[PDB]
């Protein structure tokens, strides 16, 4: 390969590796780096907002705890009344609704702890400390832990603006994940727009956006005028 | 009694004097990071009071080292200064040791009160020498006002070497350490 | 008092014209009885200072 | 069978009154020893006891 | 073991003698050091303030006495109306209740005469005498007490101001109990918060003092550079 295909390939690793869902070794990652930049900081509206955010992704490490809790309990259960086909698809269904509205809980508390780092953030009025690396990233971090939050329970065009948000920040747009979520969830919204018979200016601007950052996750990925890139450009034109 | 006193005054010198002897030891940290702890190399500056960052940190002529402890803000300082060039030698597990001219620390957060008053900066203008350095220790009080430890009344000589000066020497060499064996 | 006094949970999951959803039924209704218990005797409190006075 | 058998159990469980569980294992003893004193005269040493589980 | 190890592992174990549960051997030597040093001060106030301390000291020993007799007495009665496991359960707990509840008054004694011991040193004003070793030893000694005393029963978040006094005062901060008991203080205080769903700035304020006292307790008992100091920052971060 060439110099900087070695130097993509290593990225793109490291930014999935960034997106991943979170895992306690990830958390102890994500918050010893993000615990780095405060520090140097020395701004107490950050260090709240930190103290904020770190609440929220807490409420949904509390809750991934419990949802296997919930499971293991729930399998532990001798169930008589289960003897036939239908019973036992009753209480998987019922076992799903209950995890999906406690996640969906945890996902709402944990959007106010972010809602609540975010409005810390803002009261940094000062352009030298807001254009400040610390700054970027935390603000970087708490919107990707919403955009998951949000992605994780299907709610895909509430991810849109907040992805948006998150593009604009410190070439936060050179990051392939970032592009394959606007991608799915601008895909979503068209599909919406198709099945509800909604209106065509919408169908359009929802294909368009997402052809956008379906050809931008490529090019980024595997390169301008890479198979792939060719292959992508191709098909839209 | 004034007997307990100069018991815990001695074993406080002691105890500085030990650490200050680890402390001198970091020139291996030359040629070559733990949690909340960044490290740069550079040279004595300024007024010597204080520890300049080479644009080389790498560099064979450093000859102080910096040391900045972060915790939840800047928590700590410390800025080792040291007496002598360094080995020749690129390897750092053949450095020497090479006494301390001197030691600089700043408390930021996690403030000490000696009889309700805020050590901030401590200066030791004689880390290696006699134990009983407290002529060379001095001490810049807020509530910075200069003082020096051996016009302390003493507890409070005792308290300030026990609760602000042994803390940080020992929170320090073993933060030089950790970088050391990380990367030695 | 306000509504917040409790829990003030608001729509219900589903489609909605909102964009609000009520949390875990088990803990709705048990807001419910923190509802009905601050204000009631905040009632009380009132009662025995009529009695007081 | 089966679910006369589960709804059993959860009669005993939810089976509550001003927020006492009156049938599942909170007797002799549950978080707390306290159980169904109740103070039958006006004044003290006219007592009941109850338990059931 | 080197000069420094062994002077550590010296220190620990007398230390951790220091903050033994009380005895009959520790309060006799502890008494007979205390008498001689007030002979040594001289001082009607320290006298008064050593005679309440002492005091305090023979509630909890009494207190300690009664609890072996009380439960003894207990043991050798005939339970003719325990044909029941939930009758033995039961009986168990009033058995717990009774020592518990006379625990506690022995507690509001014991640290009602440790108040008396600390507002009769309070009367010394003459800074040459407050920093007298006579002084500050008692002073000491009634902090250690009166901060056992509170944790033997599980009143930790009243211990905090009483240990973090403790260590200011005359040399103690040295001691590894000390940051110990400092340490599961504000863990207790930490896991409250998070319980009680309590503001994040307490939150994160117990958690940074339970991990800045449980780095010191580490230093001082393990050692500078042990894999036991190297892991603990490591996991703090």
């Amino acid at each position: 390969l060439t110099e900087d295909q070695k130097k993509k390939k290593k990225e793109i690793m490291e930014q999935e590796s960034l997106w991943k869902n979170p895992d306690f070794k990830g958390y102890n990652k994500t918050f010893q780096e993000l615990h780095q930049l405060s520090k140097t900081f020395a701004n107490n509206q950050f260090r709240l907002a930190l103290s904020n955010y770190q609440s929220g992704v807490n409420t949904i490490m509390k809750n991934r705890d419990w949802v296997e809790q919930y499971r293991k309990e729930e399998a532990e259960k001798k169930r008589l009344d289960e003897k036939w086909y239908w019973q036992k698809v009753d209480r998987k269904a019922r076992e799903e609704r209950v995890v999906y509205r406690e996640k969906m809980k945890a996902k709402q508390d944990a959007l106010n702890y972010f809602s609540k780092a975010i409005n810390h953030l803002d009261e940094i009025k000062n352009p030298d400390l807001r254009e400040r690396p610390e700054f970027k990233r935390l603000l970087s971090d708490v919107y990707r832990s919403w955009i998951m939050a949000e992605y994780d329970l299907q709610n895909l065009p509430q991810t849109i603006p907040i992805l948006e948000l998150y593009i604009e920040i410190d070439d936060n747009e050179k990051e392939y994940p970032a592009h394959k979520y606007l991608a799915s969830a601008y895909s979503f919204e068209e599909n919406m727009i198709k099945k509800t018979k909604g209106p065509d200016d919408m169908l359009f601007k929802y294909r368009y956006k997402k052809n956008v950052h379906l050809l931008r996750a490529t090019e980024l990925k595997y390169g301008k005028d890479s198979p792939e890139y060719k292959h992508i450009v191709n098909v839209i034109n | 009694s004034g007997k307990s006193m100069a018991d815990t005054e001695k074993e406080l010198d002691d105890n500085i004097s030990e650490v200050n002897k680890r402390l001198r030891l970091h020139t291996v940290l030359f040629k070559m990071l733990p949690h909340k702890t960044v490290l740069y190399k550079g040279k004595p500056s300024a007024d010597g009071e204080r520890c300049e960052a080479a644009d080389k940190q790498e560099a064979q002529d450093n000859t102080c080292l910096h040391l900045e402890v972060f915790d939840f803000a800047k928590f700590k300082k410390m800025e080792l200064f040291f007496e002598g060039s360094n080995n020749a030698d690129p390897d750092p597990r053949k450095e020497q040791p090479r006494n301390l001219t001197k030691i600089r620390t700043y408390i930021y957060q996690n403030n000490f009160l000696l009889e309700d008053k805020v050590i901030s900066v401590i200066a030791d203008v004689a880390p290696n020498g006699e134990p009983a350095h407290n002529d060379k220790i001095e001490l810049f009080y807020q509530h910075v006002g200069k003082y020096i430890l051996s016009n302390v009344e003493n507890p409070i000589r005792n308290n300030f070497k026990k609760q602000f000066y042994f803390k940080n020497l020992d929170y320090f060499d073993k933060l030089f350490t950790k970088i050391f064996d990380y990367n030695d | 008092t306000m509504t917040a006094r409790s829990l003030n949970l608001k729509g219900q999951s589903g489609e909605l014209l909102s964009l609000s959803t009520a949390d875990k039924s088990n803990d709705a209704i048990g807001t419910l009885d923190a509802a009905l218990t601050r204000i009631s005797k905040q009632r009380a409190n009132l009662g025995a200072y009529f009695n007081r006075l | 069978v089966s679910q006369l058998i589960d709804e059993v159990d959860r009669i005993a469980s939810q089976a509550e009154f001003n927020k006492m569980n009156l049938l599942q294992g909170d007797f002799a003893r549950g978080s707390r020893a306290t159980s169904m004193w109740f103070h039958i005269g006006p004044n003290m040493h006219q007592r009941e006891r109850v338990f059931i589980a």
